[PDB]
C-alpha cells in the first residue's frame, strides 16, 4: 500500500526515496538513472522501488 | 411433521395403468391447513408493499395468537 | 446388385422365379406387380470392398485452404502443375496412407493416384 | 433364533430416542431425526 | 501500408490492448446477462400465450411491455431508495430490480360490447442484477464516481449479490443442441447410434433428444444375420425403440421409394441401399400412415382406451415432441422426413465408414450456457407459474360471478423469490424438485486474490458429473486451442472437468436467425419443400441453427458472400459461425448462444488485412474513437469459433509464417494476434512458461489463486468473513505483456524476493523454505487476515426473541468458560479491543421458555483487534451487526510460500541477517530454497526469471517474460547481466554467515517473485486431549473449528494391525474414542435394563433379573447393535 | 548432521549455468533433430508412395507409426546422450543426479537437449482436428 519504510534485504532506507523517486521519473529520468540519483546500487534496494506500487493513493480517493 | 414420498422411477412404482400406485395423501390438520394458508396470504401482502420479513414474523405470530383465541372465529381468516 | 421399385406403387421389388418360365422374375410384396429380371444377378457381397476412393472424393475438395498442395504432380488432364493431395481417412479400409490427388485448376476437377 | 414368519413384520420395533436423537440448532427448536419423522407416518397409516 | 516484422511486436500487443481496452475480462458475464434483460425477458412475456377465463363473461389478459427499475431497496418505512452494492453487501440485501409488465384486461360480456383497460407498468417480482451490468447503477458510472460510492473501479463485476453474498453463475458445459452426432457404443446393443437434441428457438419447453441406432450385429440368427443390422428410433415419450421406417410411414410417406429419396440421395450408390433394406422389412406389416401412428401411439406415454385416441397422440408426438427444432406445426412433416432422413443418412454414413464418428470431447459439438441463457430458462418457468396462480386466482372470482382484481391476482414472490432461491443456494430449477436440479452452477464469488476473482468469473464447468471418473472428458482436447487455458485446471478429482476461458475467448451472446434466413432465400438457395429429392445429391445442405434449411448448388460463391457479409458486418453478426464442409457438401451456420470464440487476424494471399495504418490509429486509441470494434468493422479481425476453425488454415505469427520459406503452406486463412493468448488469467502471469514442465504450469494456476495481496482497492469497507491483505504487494520485477491487462500491476499478489537456490542448513529440503528472519521483522510477507463476525437479533414466536446484551452468569441459563467482560452495555464489543480465543464479541441471548446464551465466541486460534463494528438491519429489518476481527500474520515456519513457477514450499527455518549467507556486497536472500526442487520439477522458467530479475533490477527496467518471444533469450539475459558487474549466469560467491567463509560452490541468487499463500501453519494447528463428543454416535466432533478429533480410518487400523500393536489399535478404536458400558442378559444377548441408582438390573423378556452381565463395547457397537435391532436382526452377544 | 555441516562449506546450488551447453553440443544436438526430421520425412514419403510394407503382426498404420517413433525415440535419445557428455564435473545437474539425490538424465535431457515426444494415451497427438492436430498444421500432417 505504501513504499517500505527499509528495503527488506540490507534494511536501507527507502521510505523517505519514493516521492524523489516519482519526481525524477516526471523529470524525464529512466528508472535506472532516478534509481542511481537516488543512491541505491544494491539491486535489493533497487527491487524496493522498482517495484512499488502505490495503492495508498487509491485508498484515499475513498471518503472515511 | 411429515415426509413425502418421491416421484416413483422404475415400473415396479407405476400402476398397471399409468398412474403411480404411491401418491401423496393430504394428512394436514385443518386447523394447520388454514394457518399455513393465512402465512401464505401475509407473505403475499408484505410483498405487495415491500414489507420487511420481521414485520410479516410479527404478523405470522398476530395471526396465531388470534386464531389460537378464536374470538374472530366468525370473520374470514383474509380479513 | 440393383435396386428396382414397381410402376405401380413404387414400392422395393423383390427377385423371385417362376417354375413355369424358369426366369429370373421382380415381384413386388404388396402390389402383386412383377418384372422382368435382366441383371441376372440378385445381390453381390464385397468383402474386401475395394471401391475405388477416387470415385468417393469430390472435385470440391480443391477449394481446401487447409489441404495441402504440390507443384511437382501436374494434372495428367490439363497439365496443371499445382495439385492438391491428402489420404483417404476412410474407415474399413484396415491400411491408408496414399495420397490421392485432386488438380486444382478451376472446372477440372481431375482425381488420380500415383 | 429365527422362525420363517418373524420375517413377516407384525410388531414394528421403535428404535431408542438415542437412536434417532433431535439435533439442536438455530435456536431452541428441536429438528427431528429421519427415522423420528417416518415413524410418524408409520403410526399414522397403522391408526388410519 | 505493410507492418514489418520489426514492429509486429508492438503492433500485435497495440491490438490486444485495444481489444481489452473494450472488451474487457468479464464480458461473456455482462453480455449474457444484458442480453436476458433485454431480449429473453421480453420474449418469455411475448410468447406467454394470453390468459383466458370463461366461467357468461369472457376476460382475456396480455402482457405487452416489460420494465425494469434500478436496483430499488425499501425502508421498514415503506420508502423506495436506490439501493447501491456496497450497502446490499454490508447489510446482506439482494441486489435485484423491480419488474413490471404492462397487462391488457378485455372483457367479453356476451351484450356485444367489448371493455378494454390496460395496467401498466403492473409489479411482478424483482429480478437480481448482475453487477457493472447495462442496467446496474455502476453501469456508465465513471472511476471517480465508483470511489465516490464505496466502489472499487478495478472490479470487473459480472456477478451477483444474493442476501450480501457474491455469487457468479459458472459457465455450464453442455452438447450443442439441433446438431446431429453419431457416435458408436461398443457394449450396448446398438452398433452405431445418431442422436439430435431438438430445442425450440429462443429455448422454449426443454430440449426434446431423438435417437436413431443401428442394431450390433451380434444376434445370431438364419434369418437375423442375412438381412443384416437394422435401424430404430427411440422417440421421446415412448417406451420402446421404434423401427426408423415405421415412423417415416407415420410422417405420410409409405413408398419405399419414397422413404428412401429422404434418407438416399443418390439411388447410384449400392452399398448405401443394400444398408436400409432390413430397415424396410422390419416394417413392411406396417403400409399406411394411420397404421404407423397408431402402432407408435400404442407405445405412448400413456395406454390408449381406443385405436382413435392413439393415432391422435402418436400425432401429438410427432408434431411436436419430435424434431421440434425442425418445426413444431401440422405442415413440418415434409421438413422433418428430411431431417429425419438426414439423421439415417448420417449414420449410414457412420455404418460404411465413410463419415468419421462424432467426437463428444470437440467443442465445436459443445455450448456454454451462461446467466443469460441460465436464467431465462428459470424465468420461463416462474413466469408461467405467475400465470397459472394469476388464471387460478381470476377462475375463483370470474365463477363466482365477481369481477377480479389483476393486482390481487399477481403472486410477486413467484419470481422474486424463485430466481434469488436458484442464485442463492446454486440448485438449479425448483426448491421442490431439487432431485433434478444442477448443483454448483451458482458459486459464492472468491476474493482470495484479484487474479483467483478474476478467474471465477471466467471458469467453465464440465457437464460430466465430479462423482463420475472418465479420462476423455477430463482429456486437454486439441479443441481447447485459443479458446480455454490449456493450463488451469484443478488438482483431484476435478483435473479436466473445472476449465478457465482463454485470454480473448469469447461466448457468443446468440442472436436472431432471421436476416441470414432471408438472405438466403433471396440468393440462390433453393428451398427444401420445393426442390425434388434428386437434386440433394449434387447440391450441398445448407444448415442454420441445426435446421436443414434448403440446398445450394455455388457453395465457393455462396460462402464468399456470407464472409464478405459478417466481415462488413452488414447483415451478419460478427458473433455467426459460418462453417462449409467440403468433403460432405454441407454449410453450417450458427447464430445461437453458447459457441466459444476467438478474435483472429484475416489473411489474404498470404499478407495481413491489418496494416500499419490501423496500428497508427488504434496508437492513439483515445481522442481518436478509433477502438477494437473498428478493427472488425474494418473487416481485418473476425471472430472464429471452433467449428469454424477446423476449416481455418491459420498462421502462428505473420512475421515468419506468411514470409516466403520453404514451402509449407502457400493459402493461410488467419493469423494469430498473439501466441500466448492461449493462456488464462491465472496462466498469464506465469513468466517464461514456455521453459517450465506443463504439470508445474497447472500447478502456479492453481497457487495464484491462493496468493495474498490486494484482492481489491475498497477491502476496508468490505466486511468479509475471510481476506487476507499484504503489507507491502510488490509488482513483479520479470512480467509478461498480459499482466497489464489483469490488473496484476494494479492489485499485485506477492513480492520480488532475492532467492539463493542453496543447500544451507538443510532446513530448506523437501521443498522447504529457509526465510530472512530480518527482512521479515522489516515487513517482508506481513500479511493481515480479516474474519468478519455477523451476528442476527431475531424475535420469532409467541413469547421467543434475542437480543444483543451482557449475558450475566446468573440471568442467563447457558454459559461458557469464556470471558463477557470485553462485551460493551448494548452486548456488542468496541472496535480497537485485543480479543483472543475464548473471548465474546457479541453478546447474544434468547428468552427461554431465563434466558439461554448464544453469544458468539471468537475463534480459538484467532488472537487480533476488533477492526469494525457495523450495526445496521439485514433483509429481514432485523438488528444486525458485523464485526471486522483483525489480526496480523508474520511470517512463521511452516507457512506455505510459492513462486510462480509451481514451486511452492513452507518456512523450514528463520535466520537473522548475520546468520544467513552474503555476498560480497553485503546482500543477503530473503529466502533460500533447496537446489534439489530444480531438477525433477524442470522449472527452468524459475531460473530464467532469477537471471531476469537481476537484470532488471539493476537494469532498472521491468523484465518481459513473454512466453512466446523470441526476441529474448537466456544468453541474451546473461549478457546483459555480464554489463552490471555479475556472473554471466547469475552466479555469485557467498559467504558463510556463521564462519564468513567463501562457500566453495558459486550460489545462483537473484530476485524472483514469490507469493504468501493462504494456508498458514496457526490456521491449521490442531489438537485434541478429551474434548466434546457428538450426541449421535458419542465420538470426539469433527472439524478444528469443533475441537475435534483427527480420524482413526480404516487404513490406520490396517497399519496397527500389520504393526501388531492390539492394545493400541484397542486404545485409538475403543479407549481414546467412545468407552461405554452396557448391560446384557446372561440367557439372551440382549442389552438388559440397569439402574445403577436403585442396583436393580432386569431383562424385559427373560424375567430374570439375578444373572446379568456388565459389557465393555464401544458405544458405536451399541448403536450399531441398537440400529440392528430396528431391522428385526437380535444380536446377541453371547458371553459364554 | 555431519555432512550437512560440511556443506556449509562446499556448498550445493543449482543455476542457469548448469542449464547451459557448450555451442558445440547444441551443434550436435541440432544436427541429430534435424537428421530425425529427414528421416520421418523420408519413411512418410514411403508410405505416401505406398514403399512401405507392414511389419508383420502389425497394420500399415501401425507400420508406419513404429518407425516414425522409433526414430524419434532414437533421436531423443542420441540428443540426451550428447547433452550429458558434454556436462563438466562442476555441472549441478549431473551432480544430483550422479548421487541419486534428483533428477534422472532424462530430466538432464529434456532441460537441455529436447523435451521430446508427447504422447496421448500411448500414441502421439491426436488429430483433434479433421485430420490434423491444431489449425496451424496442413490436413494429414504426420510430421514430428
Ligand atoms: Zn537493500
Ligand atoms: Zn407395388
Ligand atoms: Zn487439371
Ligand atoms: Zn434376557
Amino acid at each position: 500500500m505504501i513504499i517500505p519504510v527499509r528495503c527488506f534485504t540490507c534494511g536501507k532506507i527507502v521510505g523517505n526515496k519514493w516521492e524523489a523517486y516519482l519526481g525524477l521519473l516526471q523529470a524525464e529520468y529512466t528508472e535506472g538513472d532516478a534509481l542511481d540519483a537516488l543512491g541505491l546500487k544494491r539491486y535489493c534496494c533497487r527491487r524496493m522501488l522498482l517495484a512499488h506500487v502505490d495503492l495508498i493513493e487509491k485508498l484515499l480517493n475513498y471518503a472515511p | 411433521l411429515s415426509t413425502m414420498i418421491g416421484k416413483g422411477t422404475g415400473a415396479a412404482s407405476f400402476d398397471e395403468f399409468g398412474n403411480s400406485k404411491y401418491q401423496n395423501r393430504r394428512t394436514m390438520s385443518s386447523s394447520d391447513r388454514a394457518m399455513m394458508n393465512a402465512f401464505k396470504e401475509i407473505t403475499t401482502m408484505a410483498d405487495r408493499i415491500n414489507l420487511p420479513r420481521n414485520i410479516v414474523d410479527r404478523t405470522n405470530n398476530l395471526f396465531k395468537q388470534v386464531y389460537e383465541q378464536k374470538s374472530l372465529k366468525g370473520r374470514a381468516n383474509d380479513a | 446388385v440393383g435396386i428396382r421399385f414397381c410402376q405401380e406403387c413404387n414400392n422395393m421389388l423383390y427377385p423371385k422365379e417362376d417354375k413355369e418360365n424358369r426366369i429370373l422374375l421382380y415381384a413386388c410384396r404388396n402390389c402383386d406387380y412383377q418384372q422382368e429380371a435382366d441383371n441376372s444377378c440378385i445381390y453381390v457381397n464385397k468383402i474386401t470392398h475395394e471401391v475405388d476412393e477416387l470415385t468417393q472424393i469430390i472435385a470440391d475438395v480443391s477449394q481446401d485452404p487447409t489441404l495441402p498442395r504440390t507443384e511437382d504432380h501436374p494434372c495428367q488432364k490439363c497439365g496443371h502443375k499445382e495439385a492438391v493431395f491428402f489420404q483417404s481417412h476412410s474407415a474399413r479400409a484396415e491400411d491408408a496412407m496414399r495420397l490421392y490427388y485432386v488438380c486444382t485448376a478451376p472446372h477440372c476437377g481431375h482425381r488420380w493416384t500415383e | 433364533y429365527a422362525r420363517p414368519e418373524w420375517m413377516i413384520v407384525t410388531v414394528l420395533p421403535v428404535p431408542p430416542l438415542s437412536v434417532r436423537p433431535a439435533v439442536v440448532m438455530q435456536g431452541s427448536a428441536r429438528n427431528q431425526d429421519d427415522l423420528t419423522h417416518k415413524l410418524a407416518d408409520i403410526v399414522k397409516i397403522n391408526n388410519q | 501500408d505493410e507492418i514489418t516484422p520489426d514492429l509486429w511486436q508492438e503492433a500485435c500487443w497495440i491490438v490486444i490492448s485495444s481489444y481489452f481496452d473494450e472488451k474487457g475480462l468479464v464480458r461473456q458475464q455482462l453480455d449474457s446477462f444484458d442480453e436476458f434483460i433485454q431480449m429473453s425477458v421480453q420474449r418469455i412475456v411475448e410468447d406467454a400465450p394470453p390468459i383466458d377465463l370463461q366461467a357468461p363473461p369472457r376476460y382475456l389478459l396480455k402482457f405487452e411491455q416489460i420494465y425494469l427499475s434500478k436496483p430499488t431497496h425499501w425502508e421498514r418505512d415503506g420508502a423506495p431508495s436506490p439501493m447501491m452494492p456496497n450497502e446490499a453487501r454490508l447489510r446482506n440485501l439482494t441486489y435485484s430490480a423491480p419488474l413490471y409488465v404492462d397487462i391488457t384486461k378485455t372483457v367479453i360480456k356476451e351484450g356485444e360490447e367489448q371493455l378494454q383497460t390496460q395496467h401498466q407498468k403492473t409489479f411482478i417480482g424483482k429480478i437480481p442484477i448482475m453487477l457493472r451490468s447495462t442496467y446496474c447503477l455502476l453501469n456508465g458510472l465513471t472511476d471517480r464516481d465508483l470511489c465516490e460510492l464505496n466502489e472499487c473501479p478495478l472490479d470487473p463485476g459480472g456477478y451477483f449479490i444474493i442476501n450480501g453474498s457474491e455469487k457468479v453463475l459458472i459457465a455450464q458445459e453442455k452438447m450443442a443442441t439441433n446438431t446431429v452426432y453419431v457416435f458408436a457404443k461398443k457394449d450396448s446393443k446398438y452398433a452405431y447410434t445418431g442422436e439430435c437434441r431438438s430445442c425450440l428457438e429462443n429455448s422454449s419447453r426443454p430440449t426434446s433428444t431423438i435417437w436413431v441406432s443401428m442394431l450390433a450385429r451380434g444376434g445370431q440368427g438364419a434369418k437375423k444375420s442375412a438381412i443384416g443390422q437394422r435401424i430404430v428410433a427411440t422417440l421421446p415419450y415412448i417406451k420402446q425403440e421404434v423401427p426408423i421406417i415405421i415412423v417415416f410411414r407415420a410422417l405420410g410417406f409409405v413408398s419405399d421409394r419414397d422413404i428412401l429419396e429422404h434418407i438416399i440421395y443418390d439411388f447410384e450408390d449400392p452399398e448405401m441401399m443394400e444398408m436400409v433394406k432390413p430397415s424396410l422389412d422390419e416394417a413392411f406389416v406396417i403400409q399406411e400412415q394411420n397404421v404407423a401412428l397408431n402402432f407408435i401411439g400404442s407405445r405412448g406415454a400413456k395406454p390408449g382406451v381406443t385405436k382413435e385416441k392413439r393415432i391422435k397422440y402418436a400425432k401429438e408426438v410427432l408434431q411436436k415432441e419430435m424434431l421440434p427444432h425442425v418445426g413444431v406445426s401440422d405442415f413440418c412433416e415434409t421438413k422433418k422426413a428430411y431431417f429425419l432422413g438426414y439423421m439415417v443418412h448420417r449414420l449410414l454414413l457412420a455404418a460404411l465408414g465413410r463419415r468419421e464418428l462424432d467426437d463428444r470431447d470437440h467443442y465445436g459439438n459443445k455450448r456454454l450456457d451462461l446467466a443469460g441463457p441460465l436464467l431465462a430458462f428459470l424465468f420461463r418457468g416462474m413466469f408461467k407459474n405467475l400465470l397459472k396462480e394469476v388464471r387460478i386466482y381470476a377462475q375463483k372470482f370470474i365463477d363466482r360471478g365477481k369481477d377480479f382484481n389483476l393486482e390481487l391476482a399477481i403472486k410477486t414472490r413467484i419470481i422474486s423469490d424463485g430466481l434469488k432461491y436458484s442464485l442463492a443456494t446454486g440448485n438449479w430449477g425448483d426448491q421442490k424438485k431439487a432431485h433434478q436440479a444442477r448443483a454448483g452452477v451458482s458459486q459464492v464469488l472468491n476474493r482470495l486474490t484479484f487474479a483467483s476473482t478474476l478467474s471465477h468469473l471466467r471458469r467453465l464447468n464440465s457437464p460430466i458429473g465430479r462423482d463420475g471418473k472418465l479420462a476423455k472428458p477430463r482429456q486437454l482436447h486439441n479443441t481447447l486451442w485459443g479458446m480455454v487455458c490449456p493450463a488451469e485446471t484443478p488438482e483431484g478429482h476435478a483435473v479436466g472437468l473445472v476449465k478457465n476461458l482463454a485470454l480473448m475467448a469469447y461466448i457468443s451472446v446468440g442472436s436472431q436467425p432471421s436476416p441470414i434466413l432471408e438472405f438466403l432465400e433471396e440468393w440462390s438457395m433453393e428451398n427444401l419443400e420445393e426442390i425434388s429429392p434428386a437434386a440433394i445429391a449434387d447440391a450441398t445442405k445448407i444448415f442454420v441453427n441445426g435446421c436443414w434449411v434448403g440446398i445450394h448448388k455455388d457453395p465457393e460463391q455462396l460462402m464468399n458472400t456470407l464472409r464478405k457479409l459478417r466481415r462488413q458486418m452488414d447483415i451478419i453478426v460478427s458473433e455467426v459461425s459460418m462453417i462449409r464442409d467440403i468433403r460432405e457438401r454441407e454449410i453450417r451456420i450458427y447464430t445461437d448462444a453458447g459457441r466459444i470464440c476467438r478474435p483472429l487476424l484475416i489473411v489474404e494471399k498470404q499478407k495481413l488485412l491489418l496494416k500499419k495504418r490501423h496500428i497508427d490509429q488504434l496508437k492513439e486509441r483515445e481522442y481518436n474513437n478509433y477502438s477494437w470494434q473498428d478493427l472488425v468493422a474494418s473487416g481485418v479481425v473476425e471472430y472464429i469459433d471452433t467449428l469454424e476453425e477446423e476449416t481455418v488454415m491459420l498462421a502462428m505469427t505473420p512475421d515468419d509464417l506468411q514470409e516466403k520459406e520453404v514451402a509449407y503452406c502457400s493459402t493461410y486463412t488467419h493469423c494469430e494476434i498473439h501466441p500466448s493468448m492461449i493462456l488464462g488469467v491465472c496462466a498469464s502471469i506465469i513468466p517464461f512458461p514456455d521453459h517450465n514442465q506443463s504439470p508445474r504450469n497447472t500447478y502456479q494456476s492453481a497457487m495464484g489463486k491462493q496468493a495474498m495481496g490486494v484482492y481489491i482497492t475498497n477491502f476496508h469497507v468490505r466486511m468479509d468473513t475471510l481476506a487476507h491483505v499484504l503489507y507491502y504487494p510488490q509488482k513483479p520485477l520479470v512480467t509478461t505483456r498480459s499482466m497489464e491487462y489483469l490488473r496484476f500491476r494494479e492489485l499485485p499478489a506477492g513480492i520480488n524476493s532475492i532467492v539463493a537456490i542453496a543447500s544451507y542448513t538443510g532446513y530448506n529440503q523437501e521443498d522447504s523454505v529457509i526465510m530472512n528472519r530480518s527482512a521479515v521483522d522489516r515487513g517482508f510477507f506481513r500479511s493481515v487476515f480479516y474474519r468478519s463476525y455477523k451476528e442476527q437479533e431475531s424475535k420469532k414466536g409467541f413469547d421467543q426473541e434475542e437480543v444483543f446484551e451482557k449475558p450475566t452468569r446468573e440471568t442467563c441459563q447457558g454459559m461458557r468458560h469464556a470471558i463477557y467482560d470485553k462485551l460493551d452495555d448494548d452486548g456488542l464489543i468496541a472496535p480497537g479491543v485485543r480479543v483472543s480465543g475464548d473471548d465474546v464479541i457479541i453478546g447474544k441471548t434468547v428468552t427461554l421458555p431465563t434466558k439461554r446464551d448464544c453469544s458468539t465466541f471468537l475463534r480459538t486460534s484467532e488472537t487480533g483487534i476488533v477492526d469494525q463494528v457495523m450495526v445496521t438491519l439485514n433483509q429481514e429489518g432485523y438488528k444486525f451487526c458485523k464485526i471486522r476481527v483483525r489480526s496480523v500474520r508474520i511470517p512463521q515456519i511452516g507457512d506455505k510460500f510459492a513462486s510462480r513457477h509451481g514451486q511452492k514450499g513452507t518456512c523450514g527455518i528463520q535466520y537473522r541477517q548475520e546468520d544467513m549467507p552474503f555476498t560480497c556486497e553485503g546482500i543477503t536472500p530473503d529466502i533460500i530454497i533447496n537446489p534439489h526442487a530444480i531438477p525433477s520439477r524442470m522449472t527452468i522458467g524459475h531460473l530464467i526469471e532469477c537471471l531476469q530479475g537481476k537484470v532488471s533490477a539493476n537494469k532498472g527496467e521491468i523484465g518481459d517474460a513473454t512466453p512466446f518471444n523470441d526476441a529474448v533469450n537466456v544468453q541474451k539475459i546473461s549478457n546483459l547481466l555480464s554489463d552490471y558487474g555479475y556472473h554471466l549466469r547469475g552466479n555469485e560467491v557467498l559467504y558463510n554467515g556463521f564462519t564468513g567463509r567463501k562457500i566453495t560452490s558459486q550460489i545462483f541468487i537473484g530476485p524472483t517473485y514469490y507469493q504468501r499463500l493462504k494456508h498458514m501453519v496457526d490456521d491449521k494447528i490442531h489438537s485434541r486431549a478429551r474434548g466434546p463428543i457428538q450426541i449421535l454416535n458419542r465420538q470426539p466432533m469433527e472439524g478444528r473449528s469443533r475441537d475435534g478429533g483427527l480420524r482413526f480410518g480404516e487404513m490406520e487400523r490396517d497399519c496397527q494391525i500389520a504393526h501388531g500393536a492390539a492394545q493400541f489399535l484397542r486404545e485409538r478404536l475403543f479407549e481414546a474414542s467412545d468407552p461405554y458400558q452396557v448391560h446384557v442378559c446372561n440367557l439372551c444377548g440382549i442389552m438388559a435394563i440397569a439402574n445403577t441408582r436403585t442396583h436393580t438390573y432386569e431383562c424385559r423378556g427373560c424375567r430374570n433379573k439375578t444373572q446379568i452381565s456388565l459389557v465393555r463395547m464401544p458405544y458405536a457397537c451399541k448403536l450399531l447393535f441398537q440400529e440392528l435391532m430396528s431391522m428385526s436382526i437380535a444380536p446377541r452377544m453371547m458371553s459364554v | 548432521t555431519v555432512i550437512n555441516n560440511w556443506l556449509l562449506i562446499e556448498g550445493h546450488t543449482i543455476g542457469i549455468g548448469d542449464s547451459i551447453a557448450d555451442s558445440k553440443t547444441y551443434q550436435d544436438i541440432q544436427n541429430t533433430i534435424k537428421k530425425a526430421k529427414q528421416d520421418v520425412i523420408e519413411v512418410i514419403e514411403k508410405a505416401h508412395n505406398n514403399e512401405l510394407e507392414p511389419t508383420p503382426g502389425n497394420t500399415l498404420r501401425q507400420t508406419f507409426e513404429n518407425q516414425v517413433n522409433r526414430i524419434l525415440n532414437d533421436a531423443r535419445d542420441k540428443t540426451g546422450s550428447s547433452a550429458q557428455k558434454s556436462l563438466s564435473e562442476y555441472n549441478n545437474f549431473k551432480s544430483m543426479v550422479v548421487s541419486g539425490a534428483k533428477g534422472s538424465k532424462i530430466n538432464i535431457s529434456q532441460v537441455i537437449a529436447v523435451v521430446g515426444q508427447q504422447n496421448v494415451e500411448g500414441k502421439r497427438i491426436p488429430f483433434g482436428f479433421k485430420h490434423r492436430t491444431l489449425p496451424h498444421f496442413i490436413k494429414d500432417d504426420y510430421g514430428p
